[PDB]
């Protein structure tokens, strides 16, 4: 279908867009060669089968990770030290390289857009976060705050200066580019994965190395809920009105969290690791997660 | 490592032989009219980067007849070069084991076991342990390649080898260690006094009820010349299948092979020996549940001391 | 006239990468021996009965080049010295698994990082690593001249950088560094891959270096200066400090992705090769000493001996 | 030895207690109302020359109640006394078994296993592993006798002892090897530097998935003195059954019993302390399947060397 032939094993991410398209990205972590590749379906339920898909393409170097940039772009994360950005053609059907800047010195590990859409920032495995510029293609700040690899990064929803990041170095750093000096520290174990709250502004949840969910508000006292075995890979939230949260960890389960961080449904559907989960924008009660296991399974959660 | 593998693989008529002993087992247990009905299976035991489960897809296609395979391998290194073979060109008719073959529970029986656990003295590698521990899940009529192989020993004279060993000795053990363990050797400059005999044998599949490995061998060589022993060279021979054989005894040696050198069996003092005496000497295979070693003692014309009791100087690790 | 190498952590092509790295005139190339990002678990199921190839083939390059041209690199998720005993023990059989793989392809070097104060299992797992088998294979041991938390950006609100003069602090890398070859009783395998940064510390941290086994230089792109041509130049500062590290004949790492984009990568190379040609030449003692560096000889005795 | 099982035998402390921890886990596990239906199945790990099944008898008959004793035991030269006492005096109410636990096929599991195989470090004759091996003819709800046990550490300077370990040097092993293996001794002229601290722990019936006796302890020392650290102390304490305990941890020593001197782990150079500072130490379990070691490293207020890494100098076998 104009695309490679075979995707990786090591499926990475898993995103819906609007209508429900699920994009999806693939690393090769074993063997010869150590690709990624992007791929589209419109049919969900047709993934991971290469045959069955509206766009796909074979990038460079492998995908650590990836986000939706509205309808049409892909912000990738590279593993060569590059940002990519591919943007859908009109009939979406191949996916041509918008830019690909390599200015991180490492594994780039995280990536995020911010609200206004023509910016996005990523995090390293060197130490340095950078700001970028989508429409002019270039780096406006770089930041060496913390102390190791940074491990996720993560925008705010509502507000286009403002973002997260945590980092190896047990810092979580709650940023605003309009400060002069923009980080702050919000007062055991590693953060691992990062995720704002979608209806407030203030509130965010973080996962941590030891399995352990968190709920942190931007004033302070915080709840939290010991829902894996190890370390929390991602965390998103449902489309809902009142949102569930989806976990997703390297003990290869998948548990859906209420608003008190009370476990409602229990996955244990994954062979491998968990990479990434999407909730269907089109039937809430859908949520769809990949992993290494090369598995596309989508999940009826009770709502 | 991978250059002791490859150096191994630098050696085309072994395994044109396994390639060959296997060509006529199919033939032999697959008739004309069950070609297409009878998928043999094949179990490489220690199939390292594969040359052997290569020849086995040789020896199938010349022969014509189907097979499955195994490829047990307990070298973790090396099953990471057997699986991106298998990935790229073997696929699922070769199914890689990472595991010891005393251990692997076989989810199936084989009708031929392949193996290459055989160093320069034959069972100095511990082939008879590993085949033991492996022949639970052979089949009732099924067979081992090699089926057979024996060790050979003889006496040689060279103040050269003998001061070579002395030279050997190393801080903070015994000051005689060095004598009481085998080398492997281009022997060059040497005297052979007498003319090789066989001195351990082994029979795979075996089927002598208490399986036991230890062993007790007394050799005598009718020496014609007056000389110096200073130790003794050790070969071996295997059977393969029938009429396939691989060895390195001077007098039956497959020409052409260079995959193993001879052994050595040092003895700590120089023993006379005059034309017409009988050099007699005694080999033990020894064994508890850790460790397999071989002790050694010249009985005439005069004694020597029993070399590496209880393996204090040599062992080979279980 | 330099001994020179690359520094990567992404080679999705190893016959590819080589190729382009021998090129631009680098004797050889710093890599991961298995994808940095494949976590791999060794306890917990169902994520230890991973099926597949764990890594590259062996078979991807000749023994010679293994031998001569590779250097191997400890994935970063490997964590010894975790607080979490799970991390700790799967980093364990991880760098067991790495390490060994390292000599069976009879890698000349390999590269572990030393990032942190503690060490301790770290420096416990290579020990027994080292007194397992035989190898020749030496540990290059990533140490920065200055540690992360250091250098970082002053633009933490809540948190601003050590503006004060502390002596023994400026010192702590090389602390870690005792440490750890301490624990490992001086291993003549175990040497320093020293990483130089952006701004260099005070004199008596660097002099702090002298009489360490140094083998590397890991040199950063970032902390090249360009030029009105237009090409990668450094300081005076670190201008003084190669000529130091010349002595040493150590082996020069670049690391880091191209920040001068116009340029080619030989640029680097070749800036190390100007300051090679361009050092004061060698006197008729250095002359005639160049051989006996650091070579132990029992002192004569003519009275006792005959000359 | 026999004269090695005689002392062992000459404390009688140590088997009151013994008694004691079995006569009331039989109280428990049977009620009054089934005195005379429910015979228990007790399984005697190590019988030795039987102080325990005579124990295992007093504790049944001040108790009570009915038992069904085993008696497993692999040195074959104990066994010779097991079987006489069985024949004379027990009867066919103890099965003398001559076997080790982890092999021996139980022909039923038991309500109680009883073992005594502690060391003066606890878990240095690798009771973990042999209860582990036999853990599986255990009911569901079965017993250990010990069903916990503890090992302390506590830093000393003694210039003597020191000087001691110094002096056991030998011909053809590692100058430094004596540094690196415990010893048994009893600690006389010694200072102890700082109270004890507790360092690995087991617990019997283990169910914890995929059971590992590997072991990382960090621990700190807070020192009030200015001295020389020249070593280690160890102690250790089991749980028996429940507040029936033994201990040679010097505040919580069993009055009487001297079944066990304490163990000194040397460190190869002596390390300055000044008042104020903290000795920190790092302790090691290892093993393979062949051998179980410990290692130990000094990491605060100096480093000290790894001390016997790979058990290159001292192993326990298995
Ligand atoms: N399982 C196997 N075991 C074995 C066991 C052997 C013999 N062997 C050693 O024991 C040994 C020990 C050493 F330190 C070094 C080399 C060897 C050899 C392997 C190769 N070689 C011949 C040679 C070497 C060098 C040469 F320039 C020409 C020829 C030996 O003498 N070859 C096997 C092949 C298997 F498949
Ligand atoms: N399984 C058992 N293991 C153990 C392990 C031990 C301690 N131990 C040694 O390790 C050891 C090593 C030696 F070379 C010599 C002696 C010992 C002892 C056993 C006796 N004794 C105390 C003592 C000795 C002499 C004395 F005049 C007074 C008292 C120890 O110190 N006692 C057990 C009893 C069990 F049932
Ligand atoms: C090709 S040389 C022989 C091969 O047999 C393997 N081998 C030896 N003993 C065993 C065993 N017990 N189980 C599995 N493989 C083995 C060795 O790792 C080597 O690769
Ligand atoms: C009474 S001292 C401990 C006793 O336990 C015995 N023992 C130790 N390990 C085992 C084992 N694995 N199986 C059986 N008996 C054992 C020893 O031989 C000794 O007599």
């Amino acid at each position: 279908p104009n695309a490679p032939a075979c995707m990786e094993r090591q499926l990475e991410a898993a995103r819906y867009r609007s209508d429900g398209a699920l994009l999806l990205g693939a690393s090769s972590l074993s063997g010869r060669c150590w690709a990624g590749s992007l791929w589209l379906f419109k049919d969900p339920c047709a993934a991971p089968n290469e045959g069955f898909c509206s766009a796909g393409v074979q990038t460079e170097a492998g995908v650590a990770d990836l986000t939706w940039v509205g309808e049409r772009g892909i912000l990738v994360a590279s593993d060569s030290g590059a940002v990519e950005l591919w943007e859908l053609d009109e009939n979406e059907t191949l996916i041509v390289s918008k830019f690909c800047k390599y200015e991180h010195d490492d594994i780039v590990s995280t990536v995020s857009v911010l609200s206004s859409g023509t910016q996005a920032v990523s995090g390293s495995k060197d130490i340095c976060i950078k700001v970028w510029d989508l429409a002019q293609q270039v780096v406006l700040s770089s930041y060496r705050a913390h102390a190791a690899q940074v491990t996720c990064v993560a925008a705010s929803p509502h507000k286009d200066s403002v973002f997260l990041s945590c980092s190896e170095d047990n810092r979580i750093l709650l940023w605003d580019t309009r400060c002069p000096k923009p980080a702050s520290q919000i007062g055991g174990y590693l953060p691992t994965s990062l995720a704002w709250h979608p209806q407030q502004s203030e509130v965010f949840v973080f996962g941590d190395e030891n399995g352990t969910v968190s709920l942190v508000d931007t004033k302070s006292c915080v709840l939290s809920s010991a829902v894996h075995s190890q370390c929390v890979t991602g965390l998103v939230f449902s489309p809902h009105s009142v949102p569930f949260l989806a976990s997703l960890s390297e003990d290869c389960s998948l548990a859906v969290l209420d608003s008190s961080l009370s476990e409602l449904f229990r996955s244990q559907a994954h062979r491998d690791f968990v990479r990434d989960a999407t909730w269907s924008p089109l039937n809430h009660s859908l949520l769809t997660t990949v992993g290494w296991d090369h598995q596309v399974v989508h999940h009826v959660v009770p709502t | 490592e991978s250059q002791t593998y490859e150096v191994f693989e630098k050696d085309p008529i072994k395994y044109s032989q396994y390639q060959q002993a296997i060509y006529k087992c199919l033939l032999d247990r697959v008739p004309e009219e069950e070609k297409d009905t009878n998928v043999q299976v094949l179990m490489v035991l220690g199939a390292g980067r594969g040359p052997l489960v290569n020849a086995s897809l040789r020896a199938a296609k010349q022969a014509d007849r189907r097979i499955k395979l195994y490829a047990v391998e307990k070298n973790p290194n090396a099953v990471v070069t057997l699986e991106n073979w298998q990935f790229e060109e073997w696929g699922s008719q070769v199914t890689v084991v990472s595991s010891d073959m005393r251990e692997w529970v076989a989810p199936e029986k084989a009708d031929i076991i392949v193996s290459e656990l055989l160093g320069s003295f034959a069972d100095n590698e511990l082939s008879p342990e590993c085949l033991d521990g492996a022949q639970h899940f052979l089949k009732d009529d099924g067979v081992s390649i090699p089926g057979e192989y024996t060790s050979f020993l003889a006496p040689i004279s060279s103040s050269k080898l003998y001061n070579e060993v002395r030279a050997c000795r190393e801080k903070d053990r015994d000051p005689e260690a060095q004598f009481e363990m085998p080398y492997v050797v281009r022997l060059h400059n040497f005297h052979q006094l007498s003319a090789p005999q066989p001195c351990f044998t082994f029979s795979h599949p075996n089927r002598d009820p208490m399986i036991d490995n230890n062993r007790y061998c007394t050799l005598e060589f009718p020496v014609e010349v007056n000389t110096v022993l200073h130790g003794f060279a050790g070969y071996f021979e295997t059977v393969l299948y029938q009429d396939i054989t691989l060895s390195i005894r001077p007098e039956t040696h497959s020409p052409g092979m260079f995959s193993w050198f001879p052994i050595l069996f040092p003895i700590k003092q120089p023993i006379t020996v005059r034309e017409g005496q009988t050099i007699c000497v005694r080999f033990w295979r020894c064994s508890n549940s850790k460790k397999v070693w071989y002790e050694w003692a010249v009985t005439a014309p005069v004694c020597s001391a029993i070399h590496n009791p209880t393996g204090r100087s040599y062992t080979i690790g279980l | 006239r330099v001994s020179s190498g690359r520094d990567l952590n992404c080679v999705p092509e190893i016959a590819d990468t080589l190729g382009a790295v021998a090129k631009q005139g680098f004797d050889f190339l710093c890599m991961p021996v298995f994808h940095p990002r494949f976590k791999r678990e060794f306890i917990q199921e169902p994520a230890k009965n991973r099926p597949g190839p764990q890594t590259r083939s062996d078979l991807l390059l000749s023994g010679r080049d293994w031998n001569t041209l590779i250097v191997g690199k400890l994935s970063p998720w490997i964590r010894p010295d975790s607080k979490v005993e799970k991390i700790r023990r799967n980093s364990e059989a991880a760098m067991l698994q790495e390490l060994n793989f390292g000599a069976y392809l009879g890698l000349p070097a390999f590269l572990l990082p030393l990032n942190q104060e503690d060490n301790t299992n770290l420096a416990r797992v290579l020990t027994n690593h080292i007194h397992t088998g035989h190898h020749s294979s030496m540990f290059w041991m990533r140490v920065p001249l200055v540690a992360p938390e250091d250098l970082r950006d002053d633009i933490i609100e809540n948190a601003p950088t050590t503006h004060t003069e502390e002596y023994s602090g400026e010192e702590k890398t090389w602390m870690w560094w005792h440490n750890f070859r301490t624990l490992c009783d001086y291993s003549k395998r175990i040497a320093v891959a020293l990483e130089i940064g952006a701004d260099l510390p005070s004199n008596h941290v660097i002099d702090r270096w002298l009489g360490e086994p140094i083998k590397a230089a890991i040199l950063p792109t970032s902390i090249f200066l360009t030029n009105k041509k237009g090409f990668p130049v450094l300081s005076k500062m670190h201008q003084r400090l190669i000529f130091r590290l010349l002595k040493l004949e150590v082996q020069f790492i670049i690391t880091g992705t191209n920040h001068h984009s116009e340029k080619e990568f030989c640029s680097y190379l070749q800036y190390l090769e100007y300051l090679s040609q361009n050092r004061p030449p060698p006197n008729a003692y250095e002359l005639f000493a160049k051989g006996y560096e650091d070579y132990l000889q029992s002192p004569l005795q003519p009275l006792m001996d005959n000359l």
